């Protein structure tokens, strides 16, 4: 198979 | 936007080991409020952390189960960042 | 964070 | 399409419990050649795993960390199939 993994953050000043 | 101010480097980017950490830093002081998005695409499933830098950039780990070429992208709202996605060979473990 | 995960196979007949 | 050829269904689609795995089965006989995707997204990891069911329908199996709201997507071709993406509710065991 083909995997993919994502990982998400949200960047404030 | 954003995307293009944000730069990424570092070991993890050029190689890595199959089940070993591999590591990175992305440069985000400029790129102002947005997601940033890292991924990992491959013959094998990929965990994926967060990192503190001395520096203050973004670190990244992932670990790998499996050699082979995984690409390694970093988006920023949904923009690929200059460079990005990396192809990042994994070897068999030494 | 946001996690995502994915696996995809061919469907071959 | 040729997504539109193809359906999923099981408990896994309609809600979850945190460290459960979460099982449904995606009828693919018809859809003909191509790339099956399935993804989960929502607020912790998932691991994600295939069965060649004996029914004849491929088995999906999945587990997620915590308890929140998740999209279970089935592409096929990079298309959405039919009522993709599932939202489902993960409660917390
Ligand atoms: S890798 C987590 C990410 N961190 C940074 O971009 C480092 C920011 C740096 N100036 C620092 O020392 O914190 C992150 O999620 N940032 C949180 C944020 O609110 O930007
Ligand atoms: S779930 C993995 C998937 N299997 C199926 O779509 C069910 C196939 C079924 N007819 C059977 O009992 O074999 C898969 O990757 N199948 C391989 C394929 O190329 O069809």
């Amino acid at each position: 198979p083909l995997y993919k993994s994502a990982i998400t953050t949200t960047i404030n000043p | 936007g954003g995307a293009h101010k944000v730069r990424a480097g570092g070991p993890g980017l050029e190689r890595a080991e199959a089940g070993v950490p591999a590591e990175f830093s992305i440069w985000t002081r400029e790129a102002g409020a947005g997601g940033l998005a890292i991924a990992v695409e491959g013959p094998s499933k990929a965990e994926i952390s967060f990192e503190d830098r001395k520096d203050g950039s973004c670190g990244v780990a992932y670990v790998v189960q499996e050699p082979g070429d995984y690409e390694v992208s970093v988006k920023f709202n949904e923009e690929h960042i200059p460079d990005s996605p990396f192809v990042v060979p994994v070897a068999s473990p030494s």
